RNA sequence: GCUAAACCUAGCCCCAAACCCACUCCACCUUACUACCAAACCUUAGCCAAACCAUUUACAUAAAGUAUAGGCGAUA
RNA sequence: GCUACCUAAGAACAGAUUUAUAGGUAGAGGCGACAAACCUA
RNA sequence: CCUCCGCAUAAGCCUGCGUCAGAUCACUGACAAUUAACAGCCCAAUAUCUACAAUCAACCAACAAGUCAUUAUUACCCUCACUGUCAACCCAACAGGCAUGCUCAUAAGGAAAGGUUAAAAAAAGUAAAAGGAAACAUCACCUCUAGCAUCACCAGUAUUAGAGGC
């Protein structure tokens, strides 16, 4: 006879506790003997680089000046990236410019996205 | 090296940690992607230091040495994330141009309202998906009176706010 | 009346509308959207396939496209194979003669009291207390765990009695034993694939039991078939078969000649177990199977009279009740129904005890009841039989 | 008297959302609560 | 790896790496007396135990050996001026017992 | 209200299976029959309605050997689970049908009557008019519906050209074709009516809670 | 309530905490055709048997190595039957557990309706080595009865929860592997096969470098105090009446890739707090480093027979009462 | 004297005009707030008023509350 | 989801017994050893 | 001096006499807790066996007629994830119930006397001479209807199914 709480872990009986969980992402699979096998394939993989020798400190000193908030406009960035290649090529078929027909073969595709955060 | 899980032991007890302002977004926007990874990891370390320090301050039931430092590091990390999202959005706009980064649609749900549903990456197909076919995303005529009633409630709040604002304006002009 | 109502069967398909029956125009079905819904025309999808190959849902290829599906189906004898007519069916299928009473060739070792363990009935009662009383943490265990443990105990007693003579010390006992073999009898092809207990093997085989005069006299022995029940019933219809012979052991195995086998039904229910005559026939059939397996391992599929008759023994245990036998085959022309055939000498109902009483009354003694160690003398003699 | 002897499995059965959404009158019930604007839109 | 859908993975997919993992962490002093070889933390609501091992190995390269998870439900007996049940921040806590003494 | 029907298997097998009772309750969930259902637990085995059912790769008559009439809760008379060839089938035991006897099912209708056994089943053309019969079918191959209770018996009152007429257990004339097969004699568990429960324990254990001439029929 | 001490334990540095739960002395050291027979068994369960089911490491020791050690122990008993006469009177139980109760621990339960009071912090240990040989004559003592030693056992640092454990209720079974009614009171030796989830390969996947040794020593100490308390109970002793003649035990623990031995001269059949004040006696559990016996896997036969393994097997299998 | 009183002003009221609501990331029809394997429309009814009860009966201005219909009894 | 009756599938000691759990019968009803009793003060 | 309880799991609730301070027979805010082997959470296809109860299971002795078994062939390699664990607890009157495993008073647990005085009327107990009362269901039986099948009756066939009477 109580309902206003959330539906977190503790609700009712054994299996009723058993199915749901908090906000994890699943890692393995359930096979015989009620034994879970978790592959290294589906696991999270957090490989950060080496931090030695990077001179950019975590905070920025207040002695530096201020600038203008230049949002990464798609046309502006596209012009800035494709200006020299198109300028040389027209002075000289967008595959030379790198236009992607489909991202079906790339590691980090965009539509759908397969990267992480 | 667990020694980084606490902050610098030298600054302990100094009542204030002399930290600079957060990195400006456009200023941070001029750094490389590898440099961006470096900045994010450094931000993670400093933020962890902040969380541990604040929780310990609660455990010691005392004030905080540098209260603005935690939120400042959070804000700088958020700005770096904004830059990362801007770059990924520029990539999505250039390469294919789809608007919402996840593929999805606008449709109607069993509550009868108009919404945008998100598709989910799943193996089996929509002609055999045992769960997705159970998703009753259809509405017969039995949603009419409730839908118009929802319109009615929306309009009631609308006229209420308008009347409140204009009458408050009338009293305000009466004050002059 | 055909069995089974249609109610819990599959749902009948509703009538597809004539919109799909349009001769020229493909209807605007539910394909573009994602709603198996009423507000449109029903999408009709073709047969798609899962391109990915994964363990989780990879279904078998059809069993007409299988790489090995012969027209001549194998009649199989497995560990669950309860024969129909009992040992008559076993004698029909394996083409073997039965002789009541044990064979005296090994039984002559049990005549002298020198081949006996000291306080043999006392050590037997000790095994009885270990099994029926002191097996597990429970107060009174069921025979399901006890009887196989009792077989293990008797096997250990036999292994420990080896100080008197090193001969059976040249023998080993291995578990997880699964042999398989084929035999063509009268017209039918049969395959026995059996996994059992106490694969008791050694280096050299034991000698023959009876003389070749009895082998010639086996021509007069006739298989009493059943009618109208043919003796091909109570097998497993292996419609997909694979022609081979399985010795149960790969190459490089020392001491691979079989001697004897031990079987029991570890069932929680007598209904879940083999019947006593049925278990005796099961032991006889598994004996013939391991014998034919050794014959194929030694000289292969030569359907004729073997130069040395292959012989092995086996015993079933009911927890207290045991039934032992020894079988000697010398011929392999199982398609032929005459001539020399296998022979069997058996001693059934060789019980360890009448029953077990775990608690007193008010009175009767506690422990094993109706114990007879002369059958235990016979079993211990069989443990050294042919060595 | 101890009549209310509730149980969570039967609770989410007889008062849940799937069952309350299985027949369209319950969908109307959901909508009625929605225009009533409660919080516990189901049980 | 919180607040995002991770990519769908098949039988033999690529190793789904990270770029800048957002799952920050907080390791506090123990409250009751505890053994020496373990340090615990108030990890956020998302990551796995092996994920905690990996995040520690990334940040500091610690010798993670054992990993522990307990779901402390926040309490729900404390009321606001509107007199309503307002549950606290619930938290799932973790512990990494570190190796090599 | 989604109770699936108890008879869920479609293939014949020698063993009984667990079936779900109704207790008089209909598939609309209310009791359609008063005082029905709820006895001691029993399982449902496939009872073969066709006495002579041809097997795989076979034709004509076939004999078989029985195992044991046990008291099967699925029937009122005794039971004859019998194996023949490679097929096992449980039929209703006759008045004189014991274990160890061989039972032959034949379908051939001879020129004259056939002196069959006590528990033998044959076509209507292979039987004398005025013979005690049991397990009477209604059509050729439909299955032995009529005259199947314990101790019941029926006499073939007349035989016409390709037709038989038999008095049913209610002394009602039933006229079927000669292409229908029936078993001779009376069914087992005789004098089951002559029995006294003594108390209400057996009647309540029989699946029961407390409570709330004809013209000649033809089939050819 | 009772704490639970699983034999094939998981925890790091667990030998010390299990030792404080055991209050034993932890010391290093010790107190023909066989090699061919052992290689034959290894080849039998490894190569000479055709596996119908494909060999899954989901049952790695569960499909091969347990039958391997079983064959080794049975054939070893058969071979050494000439050497030690008491082996004739010995039973060889296989894959059977034994149960006993440890009684040590005293602290008020922290928070609740049973506050402040002393509660008998019992614990129940029930476990199985792979195969146990049981002797009808009690073995002699390795060190003397109450043979003192220089070092002191490690002591607990905190409550019984901060190390990996749990406390449940289960029936207080105190069993030698059998009831009191069986004749074979003491034991001959024991043979333990490790669980798969703590594999040395899995330990290599783990960061725990040396603690496989801790694992072996701990499960051995558990089995040793187990069989010893079984001796004490079958000897009629109690915590109400301390046992005097030394509790003698011997055992082998294996994990397929290595082997190890252990022995026990247990002394404190009563280790409860009400008697722990008047407690000058102390028990000892001896064991040396684990070592590998079977080295590699060729196609036909194995090579590099670590002859110390079978020699120590005979050595622990040969001792007898006088 | 204490309890107490009293105080404006929150925002509601009707209208005028005008067409509105629905994507921080996420998840959300299984036990809704959990990342994953082989089915829809089918006439509203009824009282009330007849002094009880039954056919009948509702769920811009002007002609005109006239022509139509009423157990020709109440009205629409 | 109490209770009435039934199904599924467990439990205790001697039946027309009781009961842990799911599920089913909706008022113009079901259920009823029929008390013109029950089905949430 | 009490304890026919108590300890656990089950269900069910939801941190609810843990810690540091306030002052409300003398509750509020902040901080800390419960680190699994037990229990869930499962199980790659297509066919094919699965009559021989259980009661200590060996006899006797039955009826209410039995609560539990694979096998054949193909495909398949990588391992320890996630979630419950606390407590003086739950339903109701402003008398009671709670399924299951152990201890049958005990190792655990608990306090009916706020303080006094010793009135009647009442309530509970002890004691008292002398006398010793001054209808419904149902077995059995009878009657009636129905000659037969794929969602009840019924997977049944008039020694059957249903309805009435005593
Ligand atoms: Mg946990
Ligand atoms: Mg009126
Ligand atoms: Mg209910
Ligand atoms: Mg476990
Ligand atoms: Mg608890
Ligand atoms: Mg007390
Ligand atoms: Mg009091
Ligand atoms: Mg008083
Ligand atoms: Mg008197
Ligand atoms: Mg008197």
């Amino acid at each position: 006879a109580d309902r206003m709480s959330k539906w977190t872990s503790k609700r009712g009986p054994r299996s009723f506790r058993g199915r749901k969980g908090r906000g994890a992402k699943g890692i393995g699979f359930l096979t015989s003997g009620w034994r879970f096998v978790q592959i290294k394939e589906m696991v999270p993989e957090f490989v950060v680089p080496d931090l030695t020798g990077f001179k950019l400190k975590p905070y920025v000193s207040y002695l530096a000046p201020e600038s203008e908030e230049t949002p990464l406009t798609a046309a502006q960035l596209f012009s800035e990236a494709v200006a020299p290649a198109i300028e040389k090529d027209f002075k000289d078929n967008l595959e030379k410019y790198g236009f992607e027909p489909t991202q079906e073969g790339k590691l980090f595709q965009l539509y759908p996205r397969n990267f992480l955060r | 090296g667990l020694e980084e899980f606490f902050d610098d032991p030298k600054n302990w007890g100094q009542e204030k940690v002399k930290s600079g302002a957060a990195w400006t977004c456009q200023q941070l926007r001029n750094k490389s992607n590898e440099d961006l990874h470096k900045l994010w990891y450094v931000l993670l370390k400093e933020r962890n230091m902040l969380l541990t320090l604040e929780q310990e301050a609660k455990r010691q039931r005392l004030p905080m040495p540098s209260p603005e430092r935690l939120d400042k590091v959070v804000d700088s990390m958020d700005a770096l994330d904004k830059v990362v999202q801007e770059r990924e959005d520029a990539l999505r706009l250039l390469q294919t141009g789809q608007e919402r980064a996840r593929p999805g649609a606008w449709r109607r749900d069993i509550f009868g309202r108009i919404i945008w549903h998100k598709f989910k990456q799943w193996v089996i197909p929509w002609h055999l998906n045992k769960r997705y076919n159970r998703k009753r995303f259809f509405a017969l005529p039995y949603v009419d009176h409730f839908l118009r009633l929802e319109r009615e409630k929306r309009a009631r709040i609308k006229a209420r706010k308008e009347n409140l604002e204009r009458k408050k304006a009338k009293i305000l002009l009466k004050k002059f | 009346y055909e069995w089974g109502v249609r109610s819990t069967r599959k749902s009948e398909p509703p009538p597809l509308d004539r919109v799909y029956e349009i001769p020229g125009l493909e209807p605007i079905t539910f394909a573009g959207k994602m709603h198996f819904v009423p507000w449109l025309a029903r999408p009709i999808f073709p047969p798609w396939d899962r391109g990915y190959k994964d363990p989780r849902f990879y279904r078998s290829p059809p069993l007409h496209e299988h790489p090995l599906y012969k027209d001549q189906a194998c009649y199989i004898f497995h560990h669950r194979c309860r024969l129909l007519e009992g040992v008559k069916q076993a004698l029909w299928l394996t083409k073997t003669k039965l002789i009541e009473g044990l064979p005296e060739k090994v039984l002559s070792l049990v005549d002298d009291p020198r081949n006996h363990i000291e306080n043999q009935d006392e050590c037997v009662l000790n095994v009885i207390s270990h099994a029926r009383l002191w097996q597990t943490t429970e107060e009174i265990p069921k025979r399901e765990t006890y009887c196989p443990v009792i077989v293990d105990n008797l096997i250990q007693l036999c292994k420990s009695q080896i100080l008197k003579h090193p001969s059976l010390a040249r023998r080993i006992c291995v578990q997880n034993s699964t042999f398989s073999a084929t035999w063509n009898r009268e017209s039918l092809l049969l395959q026995v694939r059996g996994s059992g207990g106490a694969r008791l093997s050694t280096k050299d085989p034991l000698p023959t039991i009876a003389s070749r005069e009895e082998i010639e006299a086996t021509k007069n022995h006739v298989l009493e078939t059943f009618y109208p029940i043919s003796p091909i019933i109570d097998l497993h219809e292996c419609n997909i078969y694979d022609v081979k012979n399985d010795t149960g052991f790969q190459e490089g195995y020392p001491y691979p000649y079989p001697h004897t086998l031990y079987l029991l039904d570890k069932a929680n229910l007598r209904p879940h177990r083999l019947q006593p005559d049925q278990l005796r026939a099961k032991m006889i059939l598994f004996a013939f199977g391991s014998a034919l397996a050794q014959a194929r391992l030694l000289y292969g599929n030569d359907a004729k009279v073997l130069e040395q008759p292959v012989v092995v023994q086996s015993v079933g245990t009911d927890g207290r009740v045991f039934h032992f036998l020894v079988f000697q085959l010398n011929t392999t022309d199982l398609d032929c129904n005459e001539g020399v055939k296998n022979l069997a000498w058996v001693d059934s109902d060789q019980l360890l005890y009448q029953h077990f009483w775990c608690l007193p009354v008010i009175v009767e003694p506690v422990g094993p009841v109706g114990f007879k160690p002369e059958t235990f003398r016979k079993f211990l003699a069989l443990y050294l039989h042919g060595a | 008297g101890n009549e209310y002897q509730p149980s969570n499995i039967k609770r989410k059965n007889k008062h849940g959302w799937v069952r309350r959404l299985s027949t369209p009158a319950g969908v109307q019930v959901i909508l009625r609560r929605m225009l009533k604007g409660r919080k516990s839109l189901s049980h | 790896a919180r607040n995002v859908v991770y990519p769908l993975y098949r039988l033999g997919g690529p190793q789904l790496r990270v770029f800048r993992t957002n799952f920050f962490i907080q390791l506090v002093r123990p409250g009751v007396a505890q053994p020496e070889d373990t340090v615990q933390f108030r990890i956020p609501m998302e990551m796995t135990r092996v994920d905690l091992r990996n995040y520690l190995e990334g940040i500091y390269n610690v010798p993670v050996a054992a990993v522990r998870t307990r779901v402390q439900h926040g309490s729900n007996k404390r009321r606001d001026h509107r007199n309503v049940r307002i549950k606290k921040p619930d938290y799932k806590v973790a512990y990494v017992q570190l190796a090599h003494g | 209200a989604n109770f699936v029907s108890w008879k869920s298997r479609t293939k014949y097998t020698i063993t009984p299976v667990k079936m779900r009772k109704s207790g008089g309750r209909d598939h609309t969930g209310r009791i359609r029959v008063h005082g029905i259902g709820g006895g001691h637990k029993q399982r449902y085995r496939m009872i073969d309605f066709l006495r002579f059912r041809p097997e795989e790769t076979k034709s004509g008559p076939f004999e078989e050997k029985v195992i044991q009439v046990r008291y099967d809760p699925c029937r009122s008379a005794d039971i004859a689970l019998v194996a023949g060839g490679s097929r096992k089938r449980w039929i209703i035991a006759t008045e004189n049908m014991q274990a160890g006897d061989t039972i032959l099912n034949s379908n051939h209708i001879g020129r004259m009557a056939v002196a069959a056994r006590e528990g033998d089943a044959h076509p209507l053309g292979a039987l004398p008019v005025g013979t005690l019969i049991n397990n009477v079918e209604s059509e050729p191959g439909r299955g032995a519906q009529y005259i199947r209770a314990a101790g019941t018996c029926g006499v073939l009152l007349r035989k016409v050209n390709g037709t038989a007429i038999i008095q049913l257990p209610s002394k009602r004339q039933m006229q079927v074709l000669e292409t229908c097969v029936a078993t001779v004699g009376r069914v087992s568990n005789v004098d089951h009516n002559k029995r006294v429960i003594g108390k209400a324990g057996r009647n309540r254990w029989l699946g029961k809670r407390p409570n709330s001439l004809p013209p000649m029929k033809s089939y050819v | 309530m009772k704490y639970m001490v699983y034999p094939q334990t998981f925890a790091l540095n667990a030998d010390r905490w299990y030792q404080y739960f055991t209050k034993t002395v932890f010391l290093s050291g010790l107190p023909a055709a066989l090699r061919a027979v052992a290689c034959d068994c290894l080849l039998q369960e490894h190569f000479y048997l055709r596996r119908r089911r494909r060999v899954h490491r989901y049952e790695e020791s569960e499909v091969i190595s347990l039958p391997f050690l079983d064959q080794l122990v049975s054939t070893l008993v058969g071979l050494l039957s000439p050497h030690n006469p008491a082996l004739a009177a010995a039973a060889l139980d296989y894959r059977c557990p034994v149960h006993f109760y440890w009684v040590r621990g005293e602290e008020i339960i922290p928070r609740g309706h049973r506050r402040g009071r002393i509660d008998d912090l019992r614990y129940q240990i029930d476990d199985k080595p792979n195969n146990q040989i049981r002797i009808s004559k009690q073995l002699a003592e390795f060190v003397p009865l109450d043979y003192s030693v220089p070092i002191e056992i490690p002591t607990i640092k905190c409550k019984p929860d901060k190390l990996p454990l749990f406390k449940r209720q289960y029936e207080n079974h105190i069993f030698v592997g059998s009831k009191t009614a069986d004749p074979c009171c003491y034991g001959h030796t024991q043979f333990h096969l490790l669980p798969d989830k703590l594999r040395r390969e899995r330990l290599l996947r783990q960061n725990c470098a040396d603690q496989i040794e801790v694992v072996f020593r701990a499960n051995a100490i558990a089995s040793l105090f187990a069989w010893t308390g079984a001796q004490a109970m079958y000897q009629g002793f109690w915590s109400e009446a301390d046992v005097t003649r030394p509790f003698v035990s011997q055992a082998v623990i294996t994990d397929g890739k290595y082997f190890s031995f252990f022995c026990y001269q247990l002394n404190t059949l009563a280790l409860t707090t009400q008697a722990d004040q008047n407690n000058p006696r102390k028990n000892i559990c001896w064991g040396t480093q684990s070592k590998p016996l079977y080295e590699t896997i060729e196609d036909n036969d194995v090579k590099g027979f670590n002859d110390d393994v079978l020699l120590q097997i005979v050595h622990f299998l040969l001792n007898r009462p006088k």
